């Protein structure tokens, strides 16, 4: 076989202004096999209403999904992406960092 | 090697169900059911790939159904048969990578309102004319299968118990006796032409042989004359120097 | 719709015959010539690709632009006699036959010897039959059945051993009465047709 | 518009 | 100016009599417009653009028949590759298939694609010339034979050169402002820093279409790969795409470093600088 570990980016659709409606994006890419679990987190709990693109791949034969949700970013709240794959000893939690 | 269908002919009474079997070439994944009525080209019915039945046509009613339970042999099944169903039912195995169809010899279904009309052939051989021999030094035997229904028979020439085609002609299609009549039985002529020297060997044996395709064992019949079953009707003729 | 020349092609041997076929959808990607003997199944002649497919006497091309495929039989042979069937896929994998183009190849009778002989049945003259033979291909045969007189059209007969080919037609009557030099009176007989002094 | 013909490996 | 139709196919085997996962998605350029998914409970080709929704029950019934044909073909392809490699009943394996056309500024151009991958490696692929195959291993060499002997190559072209282009063209027309727009990158820079004698510079680019884009980074007019943290171009999910390019610099040396934003929908390349 070939196995490849997910590459995650967590980010906002528009530039994030506190208390203004945006879309929180988690874009996993370059993984193989295609079986992958992606949770969107608010303060370490699970966000329930989350939607994903249909599985596709690149020019290379490695997959990419975009998990995304309605969210309203605040100073206080913490938003993360938790990706699980057969290539990970443990699930991988990537924090959102607007300031970048 | 090729595709193989059973039965080759079936006569059925209007409103009886029939079931055509097909055993294709193993290696070809796809299997096609077509249907031909005399004069038109083959109409698509349905195609499989392995056990899966991907497509079937508008033309295939409720009554018609076809399985291919494993990747292998398929059956067509026509229910409550009507006269309009009467056609050659062609089975073809097919490459998926090319689109090559490899046909069996088909199943002829003739559907009739009753079986009374089904008659086997009378077969007559007619010896050459001395006129023909005194002109040509060639001798034409004529063979005459008359008054059979329905129109599908197979006529062959057997010289000394060996079928030969060299110097034979058979009518491409049989011949309505009463062109005006719907019930009209059909008639067929054939010709074997040989050297007058060959006809003038008395130790030379000619048989004209007509395979009729009629009714089966399990076909229903309580009529005074003989049961008109699938039979070989032959006619015999010997050489003569006079 | 796969469309191809409706009209039957009756030609003599040596002749060159060309079949035309066209398909409606540009979608089709698979193109075929099948050949079918009268009372038998269809057989593959030829898969049709753009490069000039050159068999023996057979050559076919494909014009995707004008969605048109053709067939050219070079030296017509008696054995080329069959319905030639154009086939393409339609929207899916599924394969769809045109209605077919019938071909009959006549033989070329170089020394025609038109004749009408009478023959008698091996069993006790059950009937009486007449054989019209050795005539020229162009001669057409019609029949009157208002006495109950049945007639069979042209039928070619090739003595492979001796290279002799001969047309022939049969006629007969059920009733005691006959008319053996009056059977093909309804057809256009060759001027020098031989009705020999009866035996 | 998908390819009308499919092929096996 | 160039465009593309492309369908992407993903078949995954599921050990022990389970029917495999099958996902099909159709892209025009960088914009998904159809999907099939064995999992989902429609079992039809579903529209995923709003401009392909106008197509009538004919087209949809049409695509559905083909995608159901494609699905069953890949269920079989799986069984076949399991055979070729002598792999076992108990593993899940993955066939990926991409085919489609490219057109030019012309719309009457050609580059044709039709390739496969088994379990993440390439398997067989139609070369540029469209008459020849490239076969990874022996197992693929088996398929190369079958597909030469069957004239598969020449059959493809009739679609790749023909109906592919025709329908690509047909889609670019109806797509209108969606498919033929060239949304420009809104660009800026940052200075977050976690050191005293170091500093981080990020060359942002948001809200641009199509996806393709070039974020060079030059020290005094000489490109620099070293320290240049570049992320995959990512979708903003609204239809546009995002890409940033970072470079770590020493403190008081950020007056030297300049960005370079090339994009299709720009009049000329946009040279950039940090601003107090």
């Amino acid at each position: 076989m070939i196995q490849r570990t997910p590459k995650i980016q967590v980010y906002s659709r528009h530039p994030a202004e506190n208390g203004k409606s945006n879309f929180l994006n988690c874009y996993v890419s370059g993984f193989h096999p295609s079986d992958i679990e992606v949770d969107l987190l608010k303060n370490g709990e699970r966000i329930e209403k989350v939607e994903h693109s249909d599985l596709s791949f690149s020019k290379d034969w490695s997959f990419y999904l975009l998990y995304y949700t309605e969210f309203t970013p605040t100073e206080k709240d913490e938003y993360a992406c938790r990706v699980n794959h057969v290539t990970l000893s443990q699930p991988k939690i990537v924090k959102w960092d607007r300031d970048m | 090697t090729g595709v193989s269908q059973d039965p080759r002919h079936k006569i059925t009474k209007r409103g009886q169900n029939v079931t055509f079997r097909c055993d294709p070439i193993s290696e070809h994944n796809r299997l096609y059911w077509y249907r031909q009525t005399l004069g038109q080209g083959p109409e698509f019915l349905t195609y499989f790939q392995n056990e899966a039945q991907l497509e079937k046509s508008r033309l295939l009613s409720d009554r018609f159904s076809a399985e291919r339970p494993k990747g292998s042999f398929s059956t067509l099944e026509i229910q409550r048969t009507e006269q309009g169903d009467s056609a050659m039912y062609l089975c073809a195995s097919s490459s998926a990578n090319s689109g090559e169809l490899f046909f069996g010899e088909g199943s002829r279904l003739t559907v009739l309102e009753d079986l009374k009309n089904v008659f086997p052939p009378e077969v007559a051989v007619f010896e050459p004319s001395e006129a023909e021999i005194s002109h040509t030094q060639k001798a034409t035997l004529v063979c005459l299968a008359t008054g059979f229904y329905p129109d599908h028979v197979e006529l062959s020439w057997w010289v000394n118990g060996k079928e030969v085609h060299s110097g034979v002609c058979t009518d491409p299609q049989p011949l309505k006796e009463q062109p005006a009549l719907n019930d009209s039985r059909y008639a067929l002529s054939s010709r074997l032409r040989v050297s007058a020297t060959f006809w003038q060997d008395p130790r030379n044996h000619f048989r004209c042989q007509v395979q009729f395709y009629g009714l089966s064992e399990n076909d229903e019949w309580t009529q005074d004359r003989a049961k008109p079953v699938t039979q070989i009707v032959s006619a015999e003729a010997w050489g003569r120097a006079d | 719709e796969v469309e191809q020349d409706p009209g039957p092609f009756n030609v003599p041997e040596g002749a060159t015959v060309a079949f035309n076929c066209t398909y409606s959808n540009s979608a089709s990607q698979s193109f075929f010539w099948y050949r079918q003997d009268c009372r038998l199944e269809p057989k593959l002649i030829m898969s049709v690709y753009s490069s000039g497919n050159e068999d023996g006497r057979f050559t076919a091309q494909l014009n995707r632009a004008s969605q048109y495929i053709s067939l050219l039989i070079r030296d017509s042979k008696l054995s080329d006699s069959a319905t030639y069937l154009c086939v393409v896929n339609i929207n899916t994998d599924k394969l769809i036959f045109g209605t077919g183009t019938r071909l009959q190849v006549f033989p070329n009778i170089q020394n025609p010897d038109p004749a009408v002989y009478q023959l008698r049945d091996s069993k006790s003259s059950d009937k009486s039959v007449c054989l019209f033979t050795d005539f020229d291909s162009q001669t057409n045969v019609s029949q009157s059945k208002d006495s109950d007189v049945y007639i069979t059209d042209k039928c070619v007969l090739d003595m492979r051993s001796m290279d002799f080919k001969s047309n022939s037609a049969v006629a007969w009557s059920n009733k005691s009465d006959f008319a053996c030099a009056n059977a093909f009176n309804n057809s256009i007989i060759p001027e020098d047709t031989f009705f020999p002094s009866p035996e | 518009y998908l390819q009308p013909r499919t092929f096996l490996l | 100016g160039s465009h593309s139709m492309r369908y992407f196919f993903t078949s995954v085997s599921r050990p022990g009599r389970g029917e495999p996962r099958f996902i099909a998605v159709g892209y025009v350029d960088d914009t998904q417009f159809v999907r099939f998914d064995s999992d989902a409970a429609s079992q039809r080709m579903e529209p995923r653009a709003p401009w392909i929704e106008q197509e009538g029950p004919e087209y949809w019934d049409g695509e559905t028949r083909k995608v159901k044909a494609h699905s069953q073909t890949h269920r079989v392809d799986l069984g076949t590759l399991r055979g070729y490699y002598n792999q076992s009943e108990a593993g899940s394996h993955t066939v990926q298939r991409m085919y489609g056309c490219d057109v030019g500024s012309d719309w009457r151009f050609l580059r044709g694609y039709h390739q496969y991958a088994y379990d993440g490696k390439d398997y067989i692929a139609l070369k540029e010339d469209l008459r020849s195959w490239t076969a990874a291993d022996m197992a693929a060499q088996t398929t190369k034979h079958k597909w030469e002997a069957a004239h598969v190559a020449e059959q493809l072209r009739a679609y790749l050169e023909g109906t592919c282009v025709e329908w690509l063209r047909r889609y670019l027309e109806n797509g209108k402002e969606t498919l033929q727009r060239t949304d420009a990158p809104k660009t800026h820079m940052t200075h977050h820093a976690v050191s005293d004698h170091e500093a981080t510079l990020r060359c942002w680019a948001l809200s641009f279409y199509p996806a393709e884009i070039t974020l060079t980074w030059q020290r005094d007019g000489e490109d620099q790969t070293q320290d240049t943290e570049l992320v995959e171009t990512r979708p903003a999910g609204d239809g546009t795409f995002q890409k940033w390019a970072a470079v770590v610099v020493p403190s008081g040396q950020e007056q030297r470093y300049t960005c370079h934003v090339q994009h299709e929908g720009l009049p000329k390349p946009l040279t950039l600088r940090w601003e107090p």
